[PDB]
Formats: structure tokens, C-alpha cells, sequence
């Protein structure tokens, strides 16, 4: 599980909470905490007005007339979730973000995106939706009753890079899908075509480097091809993420994030330079062997 | 936001298919439409002061006790006759919004979702709101396509608000 | 979204103030363009597939190391996303032509595609080549004096090509 | 069936909300359209039998290998001639129902959904019908409106076999 | 679901038939009345939440015992259900209504509303009594002569008081 | 890409499960198979230019106005034959692919997905590539399990077209 | 994922060519070496449990600040993640070892591992020694030359050394 | 970097190509517009720290948040900042105008922007603004038809409006 790392990392409340569960026979309240549990999830934590609930979607969920998955599917195939996440972003991003809101985690592969982009291009939204709620992923996990989380935790069928990358669409407890500072872009277009990942980010709060963000071109490598050959005698190579640098001002300063490979014996200098930057740390990673 | 020619293209765009026929039609009533509504538009602007300024005093009218009690809610001091001149206002523009859009869009983005959590929040009464927008009605002194739009519009807001 | 009427709502609003007479004068002006530019979409439209199959076979010719055993449209599902993306474009240009606003294009079209190609190792390049064929394509079926009412549609022509250009730049 | 109103309707109903000015301008383009759909629909009904004949007798110029070639998939025999005649006179009344409804409704729900199927499965050529389609644009000696309408669900067939 | 066109253009497809020359017609006699539809929604949707309160209010006073302690529409939560219910049925109406067909109505709204009603304890008849009130007042409404051009909406509104006898019916 | 052996891990992966017995003897019956069609693949490949060659004049002898009709999608001119006796060419390949794989995966990555797209876009018959792929058949002259195993990727490549 | 003979395949046709006489010729010789490979993942999955308690014993023991309270694999929530892990880690070793290709315990195992243990505060260096232990009691349960037919296994041997060597590579 | 031509000497060495007739005259078409485009540049560099300061009165009066205190364009250091930035905008879309390549803009200037600003704290929307401004303001001034050679720029206008189009899309 995650425990030490669980509050930096914004998981800590999703430890703290139980899937929610429409049992038969359920009472009222039942069906309140069902229909406050699919807006939050389905629709990624964004406040939801009066005049945008689905009133007569959440009284055919009240009244039995539809089970929590065809009550999520219906939120899904809303106008409201498409003019949330559809009408709006490249599809590879609205890819993304049902994986996130309706099987609870990343995309694992450029396969993925080829089968939902085909499907929807093909069959249409309608069509791409029903694909994710009648996967035999989302039946093993949520069945017919309980309301999509979030499956931070290791499962049977897990792929590493899928940990990795939820720390690229979550961003915290008190955050939504729209409001986070890649904005529209596609968090993973490039890691799914590369079949890449990153170094995980936390959230603000309990990061302070949780606003560093690559650029499109001019980044530095994640590890460190040549070793420590071009750094002279130097035990072992880390790479520094680097956010927030301001102090020298342009031109000096051209991009405040930057990512350095450095040696072990220049850590402490890495270290020093960095707060005289006013940059903040925002991960370290070992980049040689 | 809810016009005729960002529907038609998030239909299609939903199903991911170009443009046909029903599109087309659906740009045919924009634009049998548009000229209407512009035309309304301008009449509504030009108009402005006279009908904020109507309206609020037809509130006043209606709801004396909103001159005359103290309270951060009520009009009884300049201040609150300030912000409930600007507050018909913005409803006055907003509908005008509509009528260029060919839609509730704007009223819908800009004015109605969330407008209850704010009159509960600052114990502003909807009745207040809905006999401006009444006054509003009978005194832009529109005719035909522009009438019923625009009627159209400032109804759909005293809906929401009741 | 927005069309060509909600962009000047959204700047408007900002800004607090009616629009003004100028601004209600240039969208009865677009108005007055309506049948043209509706024309525009059906006639793009009704030739779709044309379009995008003749751009594909054109651009296969012209570059061949695309279509050559290992060339990025090689294999039948590379070959097969490759038209997939030309009708993508040519489906996002009739929406922004329809709706006189590029906002739809390049929000669900062009917004990330660049990065797309980059990491997969499509060649932006030779994409840009075929959208210009679809745009040479459309422009010419778009401006056939056959069979329609007669009249300037240089400033629908111009727009259109607009977007096109847009689609083509975004992704070399 | 995607037609301008039912799509309204659907949409609306979606968020929960009375019909607007948006879909009255959905109809009123509808409206506008319809006269010259049914128009269209009657002159392609009174010159059925001529359109049909000859589009099948355009495919069979264009494709002579069809009546010359044994096998279930052909024309060669008056077994093949007859399901190719029915085969393009469903295209054209299918057609005609598009023009009716003021949509590719019927085209999708009748004919469009599962033809790759069907004409993969028992081996007939999509270009066959394309000839054919083409044939009947060519032929239908409509004007205005009607032509422009009935070209379009002409071509989205067309479109949907290539 | 249909609206008045597709429904006969599926009636003719079953029997593999082009629509005659009488249904044309017929549909071109239906356009005819066009504007006196589109009106007749608006002025309904225009007074939505009048025709919902005062027939709601009509009703009770009708019957106390709805909203007497125990009443099926007394506490908050029932209530508001309740006055929920009659504007899902009106807003329905005017859908067939814009549709020209009552199958958004039968298909979505009142199929299975009775036995919602049943298995939940709501009187059905109580409900019937209510939409009957939503009826007569949409129905002058409609027919109010002020501010319309003025004509014959006779066979419009007699389709409009079909539907709300259907869901009056289909409850009662 | 289905081969035995990515089959094996993938159904043990989706279950958290280390291989077992299951696994084991889906693993004998691949190297059982294995050199079969190792062989099967040599004989194909050796023989590859006489294949190509005959399968694409029994296309052009089975269909002649393949080689007689003007246009970009037929083989009147050298520029079609080329193209023809290419995509033959691929077949024939990645067919031996299959044999080397053990599986259809090839010829489902390489091939099959997308080429339903690809002759609808390009007017391609699939009875063209057919009739090639029963040429094929017929004449590579392999026995026992080459044979089997051969034919059985050339008879899913029919399939998928039909 | 690839196997050995889908990796040259992939390989081949990326290139548009037909596996040559030396391609076909060393696929036979590792055809040839089948059944050492299918003894190899059955004697490891047999000891799986005993290769990874014995491992994560020997770690702990050398490596005691594992498991002092405040450790990484203190606590049973942890020590169980941790000893799940090791699992893990093997069983996609011996998956590769099944396919002869490292693309399974490469795509699904290791690829972001590193991150993730970065993140979670695991000591990777720490899971290295874990690994390099699993592989010198793998190595020896592969090469016991009792109860079966005896020959040579070392080229199956170093292969599986080398993808133990890949995961010990990949965790630090 | 690239210029306009260079951009397309790159994309034909990539196919290992001469330039085809229509390419080469396609340059000589660019090469006649070349006054027009060394005018649009000099036109703007010629009113540059007017384009700016103006651009910037009319952000602050419409986004007074700015630069009230607590405002990130509140105090001197980051109002000079802002001014800075908006200066540095401009010169790169005036060296992209220069080029006839958007390379140079996106390279130089663009990459990481966004990222930049939003580590900062810095409202992209209202740098965005602010490029809408300086854009609307360039283009009147590049249009300008007092004291210069008559003729048609609207060409060379459209790849200006373009360039900043991509300032402002990219900054947010
Ligand atoms: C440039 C695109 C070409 C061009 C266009 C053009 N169109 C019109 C006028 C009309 N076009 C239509 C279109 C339709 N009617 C339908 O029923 C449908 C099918 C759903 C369509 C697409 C209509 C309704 C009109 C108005 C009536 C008429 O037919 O004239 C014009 C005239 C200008 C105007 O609209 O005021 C023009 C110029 N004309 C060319 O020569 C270009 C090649
Ligand atoms: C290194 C791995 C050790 C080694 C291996 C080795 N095995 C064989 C031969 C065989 N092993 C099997 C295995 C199985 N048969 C079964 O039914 C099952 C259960 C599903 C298993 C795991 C088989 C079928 C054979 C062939 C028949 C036989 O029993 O010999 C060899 C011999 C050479 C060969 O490749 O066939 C070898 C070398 N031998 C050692 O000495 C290493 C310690
Ligand atoms: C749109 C940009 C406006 C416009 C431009 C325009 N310019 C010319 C021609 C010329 N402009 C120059 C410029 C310069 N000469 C110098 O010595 C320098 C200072 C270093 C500059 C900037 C020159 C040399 C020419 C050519 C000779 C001439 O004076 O005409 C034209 C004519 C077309 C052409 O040159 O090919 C045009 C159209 N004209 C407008 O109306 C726009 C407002
Ligand atoms: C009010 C004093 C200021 C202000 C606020 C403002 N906030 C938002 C949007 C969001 N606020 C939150 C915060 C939370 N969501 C949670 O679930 C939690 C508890 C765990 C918190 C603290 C979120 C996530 C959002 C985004 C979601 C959404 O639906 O908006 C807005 C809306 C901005 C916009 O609509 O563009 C606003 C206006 N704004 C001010 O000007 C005040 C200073
Ligand atoms: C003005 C319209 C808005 C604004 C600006 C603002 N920017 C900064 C700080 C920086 N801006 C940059 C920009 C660049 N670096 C480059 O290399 C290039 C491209 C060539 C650009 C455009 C950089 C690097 C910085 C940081 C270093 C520096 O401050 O010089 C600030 C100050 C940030 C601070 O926290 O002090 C401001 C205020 N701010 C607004 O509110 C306007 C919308
Ligand atoms: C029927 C119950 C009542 C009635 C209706 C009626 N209406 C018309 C004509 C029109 N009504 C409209 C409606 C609108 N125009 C708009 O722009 C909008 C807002 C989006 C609406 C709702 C229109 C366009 C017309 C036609 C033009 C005109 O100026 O009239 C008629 C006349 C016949 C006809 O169908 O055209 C009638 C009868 N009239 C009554 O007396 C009833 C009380
Ligand atoms: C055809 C002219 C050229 C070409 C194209 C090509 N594209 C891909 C792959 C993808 N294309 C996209 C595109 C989009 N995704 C979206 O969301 C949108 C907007 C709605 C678009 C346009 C994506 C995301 C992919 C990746 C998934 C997929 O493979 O389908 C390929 C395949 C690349 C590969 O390695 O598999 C190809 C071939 N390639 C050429 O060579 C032509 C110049
Ligand atoms: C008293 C402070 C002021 C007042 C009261 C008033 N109320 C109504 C009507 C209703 N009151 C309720 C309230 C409840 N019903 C419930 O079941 C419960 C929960 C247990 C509550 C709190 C309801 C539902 C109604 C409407 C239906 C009904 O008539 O019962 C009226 C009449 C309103 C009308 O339009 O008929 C009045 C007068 N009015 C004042 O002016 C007082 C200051
Ligand atoms: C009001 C005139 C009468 C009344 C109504 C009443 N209804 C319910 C409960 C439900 N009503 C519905 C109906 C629909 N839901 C939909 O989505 C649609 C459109 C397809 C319809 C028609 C449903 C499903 C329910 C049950 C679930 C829910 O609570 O929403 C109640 C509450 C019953 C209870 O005990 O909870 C009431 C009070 N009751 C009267 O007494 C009036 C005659
Ligand atoms: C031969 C049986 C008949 C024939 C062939 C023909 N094919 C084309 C064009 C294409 N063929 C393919 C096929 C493939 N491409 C692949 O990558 C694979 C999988 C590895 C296959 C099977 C494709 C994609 C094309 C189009 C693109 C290209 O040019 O490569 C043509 C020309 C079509 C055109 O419009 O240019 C022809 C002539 N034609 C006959 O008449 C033969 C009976
Ligand atoms: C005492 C009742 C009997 C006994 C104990 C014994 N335990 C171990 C080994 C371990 N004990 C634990 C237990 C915990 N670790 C934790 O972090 C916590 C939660 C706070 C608990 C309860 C663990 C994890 C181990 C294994 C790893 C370790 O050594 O720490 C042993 C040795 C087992 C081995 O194989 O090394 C023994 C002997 N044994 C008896 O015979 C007593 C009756
Ligand atoms: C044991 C030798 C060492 C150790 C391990 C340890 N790991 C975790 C937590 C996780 N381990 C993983 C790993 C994977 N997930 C995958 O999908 C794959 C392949 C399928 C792998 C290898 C993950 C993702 C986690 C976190 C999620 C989860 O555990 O469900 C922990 C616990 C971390 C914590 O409690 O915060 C531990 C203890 N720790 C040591 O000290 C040993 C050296
Ligand atoms: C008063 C002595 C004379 C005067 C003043 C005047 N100032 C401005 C505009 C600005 N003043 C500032 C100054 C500051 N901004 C800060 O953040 C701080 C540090 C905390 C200072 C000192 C700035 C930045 C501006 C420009 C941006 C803004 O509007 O805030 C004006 C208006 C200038 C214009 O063009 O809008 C004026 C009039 N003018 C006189 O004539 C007085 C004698």
C-alpha cells in the first residue's frame, strides 16, 4: 500500500475512504452518498451547479429504475461531462480523463489510446463511454453497484507505469481535472508514444516543487548515458528537478524549470546554487549506475 | 453555450461525424433568425439606461420595504441602490448577449448557474429580480421575431428564478 | 466553443459593455455571408472521402519512403490511422468553417497533435504536404461555378483556406 | 433517427431543460427546409421505376463483368439482375425518406448501419452502388433546395461506401 | 423516439413503400401549421414554472390530505418531488408537442410511470388530477389571442390536449 | 501479437499467476509445432517470386478487367501490376511471419487491422486478394503440418476478407 | 509484448524482408533448446515461495535497518508490500524466461519502477539486494543436476541471469 | 532555426529531393513580397515601446486585479517584469515576421513559457490578453496606408496575426 508517502502524495483521504456501495434494498441516504460520490468522481471533483445536475438521471438512481453503473454511464454520456471534457480537448486527452473518472486509473499503453480514438472516431462518444463501463476491467473492479475510485494500490493486472502516471492526472484532494496547470494539453501523449514515464510530483501543499513541468524541447535525459566520464572523478550521477528559478532574472534566467544531472560529490553545491536561484527541489533521482 | 450553431457542431463533434443536412438546417434557423435578434440587441442597448432604471424603481414599486429596512441586503441606502441598479444591468446586457448569440448560453454561463447559492448566500429574493425583468418585458417596445426572442429570454430567466 | 457570435459575447462580457453598433454591424455582415458559408460546408462535406483519398494517393506518389516496408504509413493499421487523421482534419475545418470560429479546430483537432506526431515519429512534415493537397483539393470543389447560385464567396474561400493553413502549420 | 427535431428533443432532454430559442430555430430551420424536402421526395416517387432501370443499367455498362460472370454475387442471370434492382431501389427510397424526415435518420437507421457487413459478407462491390448513386444524382433532374438536399443524402451514401 | 415526419416515414418503410402522394400532403399541411407550433411551446415553456406552481397549488387545496402529516406529499423531500414530477410531465407534453409525436412522451416519460407510482405509494389519480390542472392552464395559455398574430390554432391545441390526456392517463 | 507463448504470459499476468503446468504444455505444443513451421517458412520464401508471380496472374486471369480498365485502383499499366504484385507480396511475407510466430499475430498487426478501411478507401476488391490467397494455397507444395499450419493462415487471411 | 521468435519477426518486417537462412537457422537452434527452457521456469516457479522468503530473510539479516521500527519494511502493511514485491519481480522474470524475450518483465515490471519506489520512499539499492539474493538461489535451483536429464544449461542460464541482472538494473 | 526558405530546403533533403518547379516558384512568389515584409517589421519595430506601453494601459484598466496590491503585476520588480515580457513577445514575433518561419518564435521564445509562468504564479490568461492587444495594435499600425508605396499586405498581415496567435495560445 502507501502509507509514509500517502499525505504528500494526496492519497492519504482515499486510504481514509470505503468504495461506496448501492446495496439492495438501499435507503435514501444510500442513494444521496452514491449520487455526491459518481459527481465527484465522474466528473473530477468540479463543483456542480444547481441548473447542471442531472435531475432525472439521480431519481431513476433513487427509484431503482437504474443500477450505480447505468447511473454512471448516463453521467458519462451527459452534455455535461462532454461539455466538461469533450467538446473542449484533443481526444487522447478525453481518453485520459474517462480512464481516470470511470476505471479509476492511468492509461497503461499507446494501445489503449488506438483502441478508444478508433472507437470513437468510428461509433462515436456514446460508443467510446459504453467501452469503458462494459470493460471486463471496470466489472472485475466496480461491478454493477459501486461508484469508479481511485486505485492508487497495486492490483493483479498492474503495470508499474500506471502508478507513475496518476500522479500526472490527480493532482491533489482539492484540485479537478480542469483545474490543473497543464490545463487542456494531454498529460500523456508523449509518455504513451514514447512509452516513457516521469518522476511522480506531488501535490501543492506538501510538495514545494509541485509546479515543475517540462518544456517541449530542451530537457535533459533521465539517466545518465556516458556516466561520470564527462564530470572527471564522481562516485554517482543524480537528476535534479529544478522549479521555480527566478533570481538571476531573464536573460540569465530564461526557463525557471530546468532539470541537471549532477554528481554525488556536487550535491551539496547543486543544493546551494538552487536556493540562491530561489528554485524550489522539485524531485531527485538516481541517474546512473 | 446552449446556441444553434455550437449545438449542431458538438452533435456532430459527439458523433464524430461531419456536418449533414440537420446541421444545415439548424444554420438556416440561426440565420432566418440572427438579424431578429440583433436588431433586438441594439433596440435593448440603446435602451439600456431607461430600462434599468425603470425596472429598478418598478422593484422599489412592488417591494417598498426594499427603501426602507437597513440592511446590507436592501436598497435603503445608496450603496444597495447601487448594486441593485448594476445587478438589473447585468441582466438587461446579458439577455442582450442572447439575442447576438441566438441562445441561452450566455444567460446560462454568465447568470443563472449558481444565481440561487447567491441569493441564498446574500438574502437577495428572486421575487425581486423576476418583477424587473417583467418591467423589462413591457417596456422594450419590441416587435415580432425580436419580441419573442428576447420575451423568450427574459421568461427563461424568471423560470429559473421561480 | 464558440462560433463567430459567442466569441464577441465572451470579449464583451469581459469587458462588461454591450456590443457595440460597429460590432452588431459586422456580425449582420457575417449574416449576410450565412448561405455561402453553409454552401461552403455541404460542398466540402459531399466530397469527403474524395478529398481525403485523393490527398492520401498524391502524397504517397510524391513521397513513396512513406508507404516503403518500414515507412510510418506502412502496415494496413498505420496506413489506416493515416487516412483516420486526414478525415480528422478535414472534419475539424468544416466545423470552424461552419461555425466561423477556429476555436473547435483548434481545441479538439490541433491542440496537442504536434506532440502527438513528435513522439511517435510521424512525420509533421509530410502531414503538412497532405492536409495542402485536401486544402488545393476543397478550395478548387468550394469555388465550382456549376450548379448553384451565382456570387463572390472569395471571403468564405479565404477563410476556409484560413484554416487549412492553420492545420498544415500546426503540425510541421 | 437523426432528424433536426428529434435531436433537439434528445439534447434538451440530456440537460434536464425545456425546449429554447435554440431549438424553435432548430424547427423554423426545419420549416424552412421541408416544403422543398417533400417536394423532392414526391419527383424522385413519380419517376422511380425510370431512375432505378437506368441506375441499374448504369452499373451493369460500367461493370460488364456483372451480367457476364456466374455466381451469386453477379448479375448474370435474372436471379442477380432482380436483388440488384431491389438493392438500388431501396437506396432511392430510403432516400426519399431522408428527404421527408430533413435528415440521414432514415439513411442510418435503414441502410448505412452494417452495408460494410453486408457487402463484405456477400461479396458485392461497394463501387457498384457508388455508379449507381451517382446514376440517380445525375438523373433526378431536381432543382434548388431539393437538389441540394437530395444530393446531400446522395453523397453521404456515396461518402459511407468509400 | 419519432417526431410527426419519421413517423411516417417508418410506417412506410415496414411496408417497403414510398410515402403516396395523400401523405405528402398530409406533412406539407403539417409545415403549414409550423409557426402555430413553435408558438404553442414557447408560450408553454415561456410560463413553465406558472403553469407547474398554480396547478400544483390548485391541487392541493383540493386535496389537504396530500399534505397533511402522513400526506404522500408532505416533508420537504416529498413535496419537492412531487412538484418535480409535474414539471418532468409538462416539459414532456411540450416535447411531443415540439415533435409533432407522442413517442418522447410515451417512450421516456410514461412508460413504467405508473408502476413507479404503485410500488412507491404516489396516488396515481392525485396526479392525474394535477396534470389535468397543468392542462387547462397551458391550454389558455396557448390560446391567448394578445401579442400574436392572429389565427386559427385550434388543431394545435387539440394535439396538445391529447398528450396531457395521455399522461394523465397513463398515471391515473 | 497472439502467439502461444505471448498468450501463455498474457493470461497468467491478468490472473497474478506464476506459469504453471498450463503454460508449460502450451509451450510443448509450440516447439511441437515450431520447425514445421520454420520449414513451411524457408519453402514459402524460397519459392516467393514464383508464388508472387503466379498468384497475381491468377488474380488478373480470374478478374481481366483488372488488367483492361482505366483507373488508380485497377492493374491496366505497369504502375497497377506493380502495385499488385506488391500487396501479393506482403501477404505472402507476413504470412511466413505467421508460420515463424506460430500465430496470427503478424498477420493481425502487420495486415488484417485497418485493411477493411484500406480497400474501402482505395476500391480495392477483397475477392481480388482472395483469389490470390487460393493461388497460394494451391501451389507452395507443402505437406503434413507445414502444409496445415500454412493453409490455416492463409484461410484466416480469406476469411477476414469475406 | 514479444516473444523470441515475434522479436525477429517485428525486426524483419520492419525492413520488409523475409527471415533469412541464418535467421530461420538460429530460431531452429533456440526450438532446439526448448525443453531446458520449460525445466528452467518450472523449477523456479516450484521454489517461487521458498527463493522468496529465503531472499527477503537473507536481506532483512544483512540489512537490519529494513525493519527496525521507522524502516521501510517495518510495520506488516509494509513488510507485506515488500515481500509482494519480490514475488512480483520473479514471477516476470521467469515470464520472460518462458518467452525468451526481456519485453514483458521490461514493459509491465520495470518501466517506472524506479520512479515509483523514488516516490513511495522504498530504498531501491535495498530491492537491488533483494533481487541479486532471488538470483543466486534461482540460478542454483535451475542448474541442480538431480531428477532430470542431464545436459548442458548454461546458455539458458546466462539468460536468465541476464534478466534478473535487468531488474536488479532497473529497481535502483 | 529555420527561415521560409531554409523551412522548405529541410523538408526536401529529408526525401532526397531537388525542389520541384512549383516549389521554387512558390519562393520567388515569397521573394516578391519581400518589401511588404521587411515594411511590416520595420513598421512595427518603428512603434515597438508604444505597441507595449499601450498594450499594457489597456491590460491593467481591463484586469485591474493585476495591479492592485497582492496583484502579480503589483510592485515595481514585476511590473517592470511584465512590461519586459511583453516587449520580448513582440520581438520574437517580429523576428518570426523577419524569417517568414514561426521556428525562431517557437524555440526561442515559446518553449517552456507556460511552464515558466505557471511555476511563478504568473496569470497566463492575462499575458495572453496582453498579446491580443500588442496583436491588434501591430496590425493597425503594419496597415497603416499613410506614407508608404500602395498595395495589397493582406498576405503578409495574416502571417503576422498568425504568429501572434501562437504567443498567445502558447503563454496559456
Ligand atoms: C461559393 C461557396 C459559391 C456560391 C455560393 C452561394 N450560395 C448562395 C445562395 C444559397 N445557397 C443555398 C444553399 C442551400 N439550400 C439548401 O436547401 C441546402 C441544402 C440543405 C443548401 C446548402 C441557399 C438556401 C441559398 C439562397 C437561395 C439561393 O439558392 O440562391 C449564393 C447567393 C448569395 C446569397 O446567399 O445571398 C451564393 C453566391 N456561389 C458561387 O458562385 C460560388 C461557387
Ligand atoms: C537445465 C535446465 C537442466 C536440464 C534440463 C534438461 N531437460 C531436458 C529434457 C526434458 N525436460 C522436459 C520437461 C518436462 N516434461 C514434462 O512433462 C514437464 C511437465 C509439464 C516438464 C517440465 C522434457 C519433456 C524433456 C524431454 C524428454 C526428457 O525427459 O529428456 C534435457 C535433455 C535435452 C533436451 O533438451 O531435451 C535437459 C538438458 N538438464 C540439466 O542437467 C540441467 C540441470
Ligand atoms: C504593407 C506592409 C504596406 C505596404 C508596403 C509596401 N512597401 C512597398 C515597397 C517598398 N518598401 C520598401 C521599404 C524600405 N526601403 C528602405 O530603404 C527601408 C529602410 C531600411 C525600408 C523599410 C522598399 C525598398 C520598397 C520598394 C520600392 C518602393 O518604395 O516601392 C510596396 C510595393 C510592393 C513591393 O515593393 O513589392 C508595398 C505594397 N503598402 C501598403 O499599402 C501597406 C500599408
Ligand atoms: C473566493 C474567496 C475566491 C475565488 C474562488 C474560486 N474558486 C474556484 C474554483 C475551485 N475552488 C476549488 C477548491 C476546492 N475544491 C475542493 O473540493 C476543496 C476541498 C478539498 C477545495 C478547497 C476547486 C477545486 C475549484 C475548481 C473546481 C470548479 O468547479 O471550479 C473558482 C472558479 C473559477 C472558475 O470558474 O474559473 C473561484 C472563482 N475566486 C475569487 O476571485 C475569490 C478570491
Ligand atoms: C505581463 C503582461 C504579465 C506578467 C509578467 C511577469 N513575468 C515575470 C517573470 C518572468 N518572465 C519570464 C519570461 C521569459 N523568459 C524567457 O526566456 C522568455 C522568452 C525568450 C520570456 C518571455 C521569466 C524567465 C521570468 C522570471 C525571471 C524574471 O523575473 O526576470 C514576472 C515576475 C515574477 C515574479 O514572481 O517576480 C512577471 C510579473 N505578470 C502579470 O501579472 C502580467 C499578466
Ligand atoms: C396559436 C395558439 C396562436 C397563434 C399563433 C400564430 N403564430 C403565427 C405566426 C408566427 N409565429 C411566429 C413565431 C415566432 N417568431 C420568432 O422569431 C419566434 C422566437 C424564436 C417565434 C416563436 C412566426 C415566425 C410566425 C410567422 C411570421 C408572422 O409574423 O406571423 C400565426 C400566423 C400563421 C402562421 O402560421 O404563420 C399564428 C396563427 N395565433 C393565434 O391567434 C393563437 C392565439
Ligand atoms: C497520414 C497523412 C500521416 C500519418 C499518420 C499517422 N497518425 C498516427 C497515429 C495517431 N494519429 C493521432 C491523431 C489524432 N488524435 C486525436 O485526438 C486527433 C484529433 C481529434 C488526431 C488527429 C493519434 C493520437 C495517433 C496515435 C494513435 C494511433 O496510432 O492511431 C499513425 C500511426 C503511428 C504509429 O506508430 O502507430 C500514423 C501512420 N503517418 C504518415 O506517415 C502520414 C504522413
Ligand atoms: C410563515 C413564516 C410565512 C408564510 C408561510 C406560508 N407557507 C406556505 C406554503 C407552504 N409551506 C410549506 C412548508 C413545508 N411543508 C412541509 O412539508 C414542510 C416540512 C415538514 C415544510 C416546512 C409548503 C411545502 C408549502 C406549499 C404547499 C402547501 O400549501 O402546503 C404558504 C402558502 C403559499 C401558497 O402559495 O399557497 C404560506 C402563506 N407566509 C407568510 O407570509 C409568512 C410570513
Ligand atoms: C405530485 C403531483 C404527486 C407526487 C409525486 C411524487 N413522486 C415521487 C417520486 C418519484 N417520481 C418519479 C418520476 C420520474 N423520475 C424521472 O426521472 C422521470 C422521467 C423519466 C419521472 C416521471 C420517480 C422516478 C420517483 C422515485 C424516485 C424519486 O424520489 O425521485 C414522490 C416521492 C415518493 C417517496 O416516497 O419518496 C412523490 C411525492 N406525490 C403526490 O402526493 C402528488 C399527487
Ligand atoms: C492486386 C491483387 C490488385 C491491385 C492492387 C493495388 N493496390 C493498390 C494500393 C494499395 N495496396 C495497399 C495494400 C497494403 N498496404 C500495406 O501496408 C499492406 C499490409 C502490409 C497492404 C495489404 C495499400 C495500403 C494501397 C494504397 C497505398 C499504396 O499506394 O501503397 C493499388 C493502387 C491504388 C491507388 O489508388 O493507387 C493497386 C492497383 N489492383 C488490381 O487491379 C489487382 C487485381
Ligand atoms: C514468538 C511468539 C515466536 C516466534 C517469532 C518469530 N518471528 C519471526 C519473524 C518475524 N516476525 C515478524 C513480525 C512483525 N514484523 C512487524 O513489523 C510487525 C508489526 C509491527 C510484526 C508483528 C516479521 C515480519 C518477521 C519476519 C521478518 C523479521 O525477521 O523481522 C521469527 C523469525 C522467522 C524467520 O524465518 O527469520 C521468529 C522466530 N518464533 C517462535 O518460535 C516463537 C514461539
Ligand atoms: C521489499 C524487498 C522492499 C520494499 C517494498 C515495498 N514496496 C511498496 C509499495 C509498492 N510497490 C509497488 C510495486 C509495483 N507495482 C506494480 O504494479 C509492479 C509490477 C506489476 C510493481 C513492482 C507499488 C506500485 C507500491 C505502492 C502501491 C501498493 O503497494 O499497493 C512498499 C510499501 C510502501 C508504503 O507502504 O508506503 C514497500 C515496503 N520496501 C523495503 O524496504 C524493501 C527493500
Ligand atoms: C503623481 C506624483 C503623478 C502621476 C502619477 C501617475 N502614475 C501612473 C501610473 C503608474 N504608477 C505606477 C507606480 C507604481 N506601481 C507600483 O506597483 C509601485 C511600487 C509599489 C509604484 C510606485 C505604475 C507602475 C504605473 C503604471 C501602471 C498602473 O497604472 O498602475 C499614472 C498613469 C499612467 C498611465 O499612462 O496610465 C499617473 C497619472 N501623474 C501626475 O501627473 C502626477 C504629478
Amino acid at each position: 500500500a502507501i502509507t509514509t508517502a500517502a499525505s504528500r502524495l494526496g492519497v492519504a483521504p482515499y486510504n481514509e475512504s470505503r468504495p461506496v456501495e448501492l446495496r439492495p434494498d438501499f435507503s435514501l441516504d444510500d442513494a444521496k452518498m452514491v449520487i455526491r460520490a459518481v459527481y465527484r468522481q465522474v466528473l473530477g471533483n468540479d463543483y456542480i451547479m444547481d441548473s447542471e445536475r442531472l435531475k432525472g438521471a439521480e431519481s431513476l438512481l433513487t427509484n431503482g429504475s437504474i443500477s450505480v453503473r447505468e447511473f454512471v454511464r448516463t453521467v458519462a454520456k451527459s452534455e455535461l461531462y462532454k461539455k466538461k471534457f469533450l467538446y473542449n480537448n484533443f481526444q487522447t486527452r478525453v481518453i485520459e480523463l474517462n480512464y481516470k473518472h470511470l476505471l479509476g486509473r492511468a492509461p497503461f499503453s499507446e494501445d489503449e489510446v488506438i483502441f478508444h480514438l478508433d472507437l470513437y472516431e468510428n461509433q462515436g462518444f456514446d460508443a467510446d463511454i459504453d467501452s469503458y463501463i462494459d470493460s471486463v476491467e471496470y466489472q472485475e473492479n466496480f461491478g454493477e453497484n459501486i461508484v469508479p475510485y481511485y486505485r492508487f494500490n497495486n492490483q493483479v493486472g498492474d503495470r508499474t507505469v500506471g502508478f507513475t502516471r496518476m500522479f500526472r492526472l490527480y493532482r491533489g484532494y482539492a484540485n479537478s481535472d480542469r483545474s490543473q496547470l497543464e490545463r487542456s494539453s494531454s498529460r500523456l501523449a508523449t509518455e504513451l508514444g514514447q512509452n516513457t514515464v516521469s518522476a511522480i510530483v506531488g501535490p501543492s501543499g506538501s510538495n514545494a516543487g509541485w509546479a515543475y513541468r517540462p518544456s517541449r524541447a530542451g530537457n535533459t535525459p533521465a539517466k545518465a548515458l556516458g556516466g561520470t566520464v564527462p564530470f572527471g572523478q564522481a562516485s554517482k550521477l543524480f537528476r535534479v528537478e529544478i522549479t521555480a528559478i527566478s533570481a538571476p532574472g531573464y536573460p540569465k534566467v530564461r526557463r525557471s524549470n530546468k532539470a541537471v544531472i549532477v554528481p554525488f560529490e556536487q550535491l551539496n553545491q547543486t543544493l546551494q546554487q538552487i536556493n540562491r536561484l530561489g528554485g524550489k527541489v522539485a524531485s531527485i533521482t538516481p541517474a546512473s549506475l | 453555450m446552449k446556441t444553434p450553431l455550437t449545438e449542431a457542431v458538438s452533435t456532430a463533434d459527439s458523433q464524430g461525424r461531419f456536418l449533414s443536412s440537420t446541421e444545415l438546417q439548424i444554420a438556416f434557423g440561426r440565420l432566418r433568425q440572427a438579424n431578429a435578434g440583433l436588431q433586438a440587441a441594439k433596440a435593448l442597448t440603446d435602451n439600456a439606461q431607461s430600462l434599468v432604471n425603470g425596472a429598478a424603481q418598478a422593484v422599489y414599486n412592488k417591494f417598498p420595504y426594499t427603501t426602507q429596512t437597513q440592511g446590507n441586503n436592501f436598497a435603503a441606502d445608496q450603496r444597495g441602490k447601487d448594486k441593485c441598479a448594476r445587478d438589473i444591468g447585468y441582466y438587461l446586457r446579458i439577455v442582450t448577449y442572447c439575442l447576438v448569440a441566438g441562445g441561452t448560453g450566455p444567460l446560462d454561463e454568465y447568470l443563472i448557474a449558481g444565481i440561487d447559492e447567491i441569493n441564498r448566500t446574500f438574502d437577495l429574493s428572486p421575487s425581486w429580480y423576476v418583477e424587473a425583468l417583467k418591467y423589462i418585458k413591457a417596456n422594450h417596445g419590441l416587435s415580432g421575431d425580436a419580441r419573442d426572442e428576447a420575451n423568450s429570454y427574459l421568461d427563461y430567466a424568471i423560470n429559473a428564478l421561480s | 466553443m464558440f462560433d463567430v457570435f459567442t466569441r464577441v459575447v465572451s470579449q464583451a462580457d469581459a469587458r462588461g459593455e454591450y456590443l457595440s453598433g460597429s460590432q452588431l454591424d459586422a456580425l449582420s455582415a457575417t449574416v449576410a455571408e450565412g448561405n455561402k458559408r453553409i454552401d461552403s460546408v455541404n460542398r466540402i462535406t459531399g466530397n469527403a472521402s474524395a478529398i481525403v483519398s485523393n490527398a492520401a494517393r498524391a502524397l504517397f506518389a510524391e513521397q513513396p519512403q512513406l508507404i516503403q516496408p518500414g515507412g510510418n504509413a506502412y502496415t494496413s493499421r498505420r496506413m489506416a490511422a493515416c487516412l483516420r487523421d486526414m478525415e480528422i482534419i478535414l472534419r475539424y475545418v468544416t466545423y470552424a468553417t461552419f461555425t466561423g470560429d477556429a476555436s473547435v479546430l483548434e481545441d479538439r483537432c490541433l491542440n496537442g497533435l504536434r506532440e502527438t506526431y513528435v513522439a511517435l515519429g510521424v512525420p509533421g512534415a509530410s502531414v503538412a504536404a497532405g492536409v495542402q493537397k485536401m486544402k488545393e483539393a476543397a478550395l478548387d470543389i468550394v469555388n465550382d461555378p456549376n450548379g448553384i447560385t451565382r456570387g463572390d464567396c472569395s471571403a468564405i474561400v479565404a477563410e476556409i483556406a484560413g484554416y487549412f493553413d492553420r492545420a498544415a502549420a500546426a503540425v510541421a
